[PDB]
RNA sequence: UAUCUGGUUGAUCCUGCCAGUAGUCAUAUGCUUGUCUCAAAGAUUAAGCCAUGCAUGUCUAAGUAUAAGCAAUUUAUACAGUGAAACUGCGAAUGGCUCAUUAAAUCAGUUAUCGUUUAUUUGAUAGUAUACUUGGAUAACCGUGGUAAUUCUAGAGCUAAUACAUGCUUAAAAUCCCGACUGUUUGGAAGGGAUGUAUUUAUUAGAUAAAAAUUUGAUGAUUCAUAAUAACUUUUCGAAUCGCAUGGCCUUGUGCUGGCGAUGGUUCAUUCAAAUUUCUGCCCUAUCAACUUUCGAUGGUAGGAUAGUGGCCUACCAUGGUUUCAACGGGUAACGGGGAAUAAGGGUUCGAUUCCGGAGAGGGAGCCUGAGAAACGGCUACCACAUCCAAGGAAGGCAGCAGGCGCGCAAAUUACCCAAUCCCGACACGGGGAGGUAGUGACAAUAAAUAACGAUACAGGUUGUAAUUGGAAUGAGUACAAUGUAAAUACCUUAACGAGGAACAAUUGGAGGGCAAGUCUGGUGCCAGCAGCCGCGGUAAUUCCAGCUCCAAAAGCGUAUAUUAAAGUUGUUGCAGUUAAAAAGCUCGUAGUUGAACCUUGGGCUUGGCUGGCCGGUCCUGGACCCAGCCGAGCCUUUCCUUCUGGCCAGGACUUUUACUUUGAAAAAAUUAGAGUGUUCAAAGCAGGCCUUUGCUCGAAUAUAUUAGCAUGGAAUAAUAGAAUAGGACGUUAUGGUUCU
RNA sequence: CGGCACCUUACGAGAAAUCAAAGUCUUUGGGUUCUGGGGGGAGUAUGGUCGCAAGGCUGAAACUUAAAGGAAUUGACGGAAG
RNA sequence: CCCGUCGCUACUACCGAUUGAAUGGCUUAGUGAGGCCUCCGGAUUGGUUUAGGGAACCGAGAAGCUGGUCAAACUUGGUCAUUUAGAGGAAGUAAAAGUCGUAACAAGGUUUCCGUAGGUGAACCUGCGGAAGGAUCAU
């Protein structure tokens, strides 16, 4: 099949080879998984050494990372919003390595309130409000606003990433790669990594 | 090609064995083992070729079907076992404790130890690394693998098993003047202390050794094996010559005199 | 399969076929030495070429080079065991010196007629191949069996030979039990 | 052995070829053949085609046994011994064969994996927050069968596991996150979740220039080892397994505990491997000078795929990459190398083929299982052949062993056996056309018979014989027998038989020259024929056809072909070029080849080493002084010879590049040279030798390899670099100032 | 100084004629370019390339042959001189 | 001694109409077996299993199907290489010296030879410019 040998290649001179032996196993290649986002559908492939590796054909999930402030939780996926290297693969939402992504922000909006205690997104709208002011206003013991007193100060983020949580929507840019490994991870843009694909993003 | 050789053709045996031309098309491969296949000895060449205490290679499977071969202190059932350098071959049938030492002409001569002796080995260590939970370890010349050493313990020196608990005894470092002996090259079989150990980044360092004739020679640090702190103290029985090199002419005037 | 088993000739003709020269001396030199053919003469000419050959290496050398050393007193130590190299003539310069008919003098065949075993030469070789001379315990029945110095005087009459204390052979005991 | 000889002319000296001569681990063939050791053998032309049979299966006490198998009653009514059939496990990816393809490809030597997979072996590594032990199939077995055909199998009835799928069992705390209540100046805390190891993310440890106003491993080098934090997982595995003894504690309950092991199992290391990969090196051809680049060629970025790097593949973007130092193309009667032949040396030709690496199984292609295959004594499909057929269908792959056809100038018995070597398996037990032994074998090589000595007898110079007269010796062969062997044949030993023409009969070519050996006889009569070349034969042929004689080699000798020496007729060593072949019509000129001289010499001192003696000091041999000699040094001479710390080694900081040469390490084994060693010698082989050994004991070397790469001493020879608009070198502690750690 | 040359000699070279280079070459090495490998076939065929053409440059093989040729000696011969 | 046309015989090669023929490799395009991945699908076969008759919904899941991928094989065409046929043409060599002449070798009876261009049965002749390997080293 597929094969990754440079023999049926011609040389840097430009000189083709003549052929040397039939395609060995030791070096073949494989078919492209081609990931959607769907209903979760893995096919383990048998590979060299007797071990396993994951074709993800379709997944829902995956687990995505605050850097900036060390939380990872796993949440859905909507789809691909950009690709660097061909961008149909954004039309038709494959996913694969170094892709950007849209993933809901609740669950960590979640975390973000127990930890911190604000409310992100900002909206100055009428049901936002009703969100930010029952988080603050939430029933806690006596000592747990002094341990939220001591985080107060530093939980005011990046605005960029601020202003996305009011669409409940955060970029993402795939860490793991899906026809490897079987997951869908990854971690959220931030800094000037996130304002480099914002530029192109609205055009 | 599609796999590993499972055989071995009598003339693509290791020089060192000294197996004969015209016995036969092949020669016993040596197993997977502490030692490496060019740089060992099967158990069937040494109960068979040195000894000579088996005709053949039928009746020396017989002898460790009756469990008296042991390989530092454990038995071995597999006729190609590779023994190697240091290993101790106890058969104690014959009450006899054996140590694979170099002779100076480069061959594994017949060596044998004491009771005592026999109870002990040395290995060169290979690196020193940390394993699983933060756990460091050593790998010794036969791929032992001993967990806690001393935290002195670094890569080049040589380490006193005892053979028993698989445990650390004592070890020597690694320095000028320590004695050593050779286990390659054309300098293998050599015994001599080291003058100085010449760096070379990125690839083979040499070490620099007098023997006991004042003799210098420069070989590979792959090659050498440290057997004793200082000059003529080694920690093992060191087999005939005490790796001490000499002309052929001397050979043959010893030869001359010896017997006549 | 098996590790191949080498061999190698013992002797080379001559370039030049044809030369009455040497046509006749070789017929002189194994005519008094009862040799059988030419080939016997051609092993004698080659055998002894690479002898002078491994000493011409070494006189090239310098001198006390213990290749020149160990190498040249081995070969010389060898020539004198069999009595080619004259005991004082221990220099390699008189292996140069050697001559085909100094190893013939050497051969069981040439001695035994020497000490008078058989009358004549041709009937020095009939007592080598029929069986009858034994040296040391050992019976030897090749004609070109070189003599060691000590092999020299433990050369006589097989026991078992009829010549030598052993039973009558074949034709006299079919006649003298006729 | 570092060799030449015949042939142009009336004769000569050349140039030059033809011919002569020798070998071939080189093939065929002609004639012939007595012995011993050893021993190649359908490669060449057809990787052309195959009848027949064999070439891979495997069980221990330690996986599964109700064979309606066997055997005996046994420590046994759960089994117990042996053990067919099957399931399970492992192997079948090695071995053997062939050399078609293949020309930076294979291969060689030498590098890297800080860029990777790895059954097996060997060590290490796991208390993780229904359990007195879980389920349901299923083979073999039983019995209804169908097709002509096969190692085709269809229903039915059971039953089992280290097969298949699940599943608890265990320390102690400790830490982290959430956290009601509470203390109320920030603590205490009830209550919840997370803790081992596997996968995948992201983020933190992963430190080290010496005094003033607490740890931290490895590397030349890392995002390395490891750890932790937040999580993630069609949630890996932290044993529902098998044999022998059966012990110890009593709280005498089938109570609690436990010795040696089988097998298995996560990760690490190791090992047998694998896969890429660095540098330098391959025959002929320019009547092959430009090649590669749509549609991967050169690179970049990102991704996919891979075990992993990498245009290996995709998307986008640049226009790169190779080449007269021979790219690219073509031929190859091309698998590469270690090696072989020939050789004074330098070289030339060969290398299918006993070892190593590679490729292939008719030509392609694609995959299953498996650690490991793009496998062919595995499958699928096509193409070409091709076997049976009941005409529906079914089965093929000898470039494995022997053997059959074709092709040729060209190449062995359809023998025996696992005894020796080693491999595979559950393994002390099976299997092995691997391997070994025998059959054919003038492929080659070693040793080596067909006679010897007398007496007469003439010739003869004390004896060399030439004829007719003998008594011995012996193996060629023939055979008890013993040895030899897995069993035989053979060798060797050996009773008896075995030689006068000792018919137990030696041949192959020749006899003009080269070139050794006739001007002998008869036959033919330019004819037959010979003659490698010159020529001989036209009626006395030194040369044809016959006999006799003689020569060379001898169990061996001619012919043909190819090739090496000869050949200094391929010339680097080492040819020739006025006239014999051959100086471009002549200048310019590029690559290339080659390029004037010149830079620390001399002096002086001290000292180490080995040659000759003198010493003699003699059992050839050993000492200061003495003479020189030949080297190595160490200082001073205006002085190169890196520089500091710990204190000639070890820890740092610096360096024009080389070319060259010493030495070291390497360059597998075999082959070659060569040490030792009486295989009866020898070819060989690495054995062996010892007063005859309830064991002692030399060995089984050492050289040559040679280009590339590594280290090392040197500084002539040949290059290369510096200080000219000074952007130069020192201030070691020069002054400041600028910043950084 | 540079030339174009000439005379004698042969240290030396050469097969010789001859040679001041054709020497310093078996006592074989200053640098470098080109060319030849017995005589014919044959500078032919073919391919390529240059040219308007004539032709130039590059350039075989089959086959055939034991000689072809160089310098000089003697003789013979000359429709050569003395 | 010797050269060349012509004639005979034999052999070797070349050119040559035949858009000649054959073989083999590479390849454009077309059609395209088979596998592998993928997408559904869903013969049957157990229950995550639950139901007063049984409805479910959970798992394994064969054939088949969609799109891809590697791609055998054939057809067409192109190309390269190696063989091979051919009327006729034009050479070469050999044979014996058949026919015509005498070109060369002597000052070869016109000195020869080179390059080039014409001509001629043939050797060859002639022009133009060279050379001496000339028949002159010399006025």
């Amino acid at each position: 099949g597929i094969s990754r040998d440079s023999r049926h290649k011609r040389s840097a001179t430009g000189a083709k080879r003549a052929q040397f032996r039939k395609k060995r196993k030791f070096e073949l290649g494989r078919q492209p998984a081609n990931t959607k986002i769907g209903p979760k559908r893995i096919h383990s492939v048998r590979t060299r050494g007797g071990n396993q590796k994951f074709r993800a054909l379709r997944v829902e999930t995956g687990n995505f990372s605050w850097g900036s402030e060390g939380v990872s939780r796993k949440t859905r996926i909507a789809g691909v919003v950009y690709h660097p290297s061909n961008n149909e693969l954004v039309r038709t939402n494959t996913l694969t390595k170094s892709a950007v992504v849209q993933i809901d922000a609740t669950p960590f909006r979640q975390w973000y309130e127990n930890h911190y205690g604000a409310t992100l997104g900002k909206k100055k709208g009428g049901a936002h409000a009703a969100h930010a002011a029952e988080v603050a206003d939430a029933k806690r013991s006596r000592k747990v606003e002094r341990k939220l007193a001591a985080r107060s100060g530093a939980a005011a983020i990046e605005s960029a990433v601020d202003s996305q949580f009011g669409s409940g929507r955060l970029y993402a840019v795939i860490s793991s790669r899906p026809g490897q490994s079987g997951r869908c991870d990854g971690y959220i843009l931030e800094g000037e990594e996130l304002a480099f694909y914002l530029r192109r993003l609205t055009a | 090609a599609r796999g590993p050789k499972k055989h071995l053709k009598r003339l693509a045996a290791p020089s060192h064995w000294m197996l004969d031309k015209l016995s036969g098309t092949y020669a016993p491969r040596p197993s997977a083992g502490p030692h490496k296949l060019r740089e060992s000895l099967p158990l069937v060449v040494f109960l068979r070729n040195r000894l000579k205490y088996a005709l053949n290679g039928r009746e020396v499977k017989a002898i460790m079907m009756q469990q008296h071969v042991q390989v530092d202190g454990k038995v071995r059932t597999d006729t190609t076992y590779p023994a190697g350098f240091m290993d101790v071959i106890t058969l104690e049938a014959t009450n006899e404790h054996f140590r694979l030492v170099y002779d100076v002409k480069g061959k594994f001569a017949v060596h044998r130890i004491s009771a005592e002796e026999a109870a002990y080995k040395l290995g060169k260590v290979k690196k020193v690394q940390l394993g699983k939970k933060g756990v460091p370890y050593v790998v010794t010349h036969d791929g032992r693998t001993i967990r806690y050493p001393d935290p002195l313990i670094r890569a080049n020196d040589t380490v006193k098993i005892d053979l028993a608990t698989g445990k650390i005894d004592d070890f020597i470092k690694f320095d000028t003047g320590r004695l050593v002996m050779v286990t390659g090259g054309r300098n293998l079989g050599r015994v001599g202390v080291i003058v100085h150990r010449e760096k070379h980044e990125g690839g083979f360092d040499l070490v620099h050794i007098k023997d006991a004739l004042e003799n210098t020679f420069v070989t590979r640090l792959s090659n050498v094996f440290v057997i004793g702190t200082e000059a003529g103290k080694p920690w093992v029985s060191l087999p005939k010559g005490k790796g001490i090199k000499l002309s052929i002419s001397e050979e043959r005037d010893r030869r001359r005199a010896q017997q006549g | 399969p098996r590790a191949p088993r080498t061999y190698s000739k013992t002797y080379s003709v001559p370039k030049r076929p044809y030369e009455s020269a040497r046509l006749d001396a070789e017929l002189k030199l194994a005519g008094e030495y009862g040799l059988k053919n030419k080939r016997e003469i051609y092993r004698i000419g080659f055998q002894l070429s690479k002898i002078r050959r491994a000493a011409r290496d070494l006189l090239t050398r310098d001198e006390k080079d213990p290749k020149r050393l160990f190498e040249g007193n081995a070969l010389i130590r060898r020539l004198v065991r069999i009595g080619v190299l004259s005991e004082d003539k221990m220099k390699l310069d008189y292996v140069l010196a050697l001559k085909p008919e100094d190893f013939l003098e050497r051969r069981l065949q040439t001695q035994v007629f020497k000490l008078g075993l058989a009358r004549s030469i041709h009937h020095a070789r009939v007592l080598i191949t029929q069986r009858h001379i034994a040296v040391g315990k050992q019976i030897v029945n090749i004609p070109s069996f070189t003599v060691r110095l000590d092999s020299q005087k433990h050369i006589d009459f097989a026991h078992n030979s009829p010549y030598g204390g052993g039973r009558a052979g074949r034709v006299k005991r079919k006649n003298q039990g006729k």
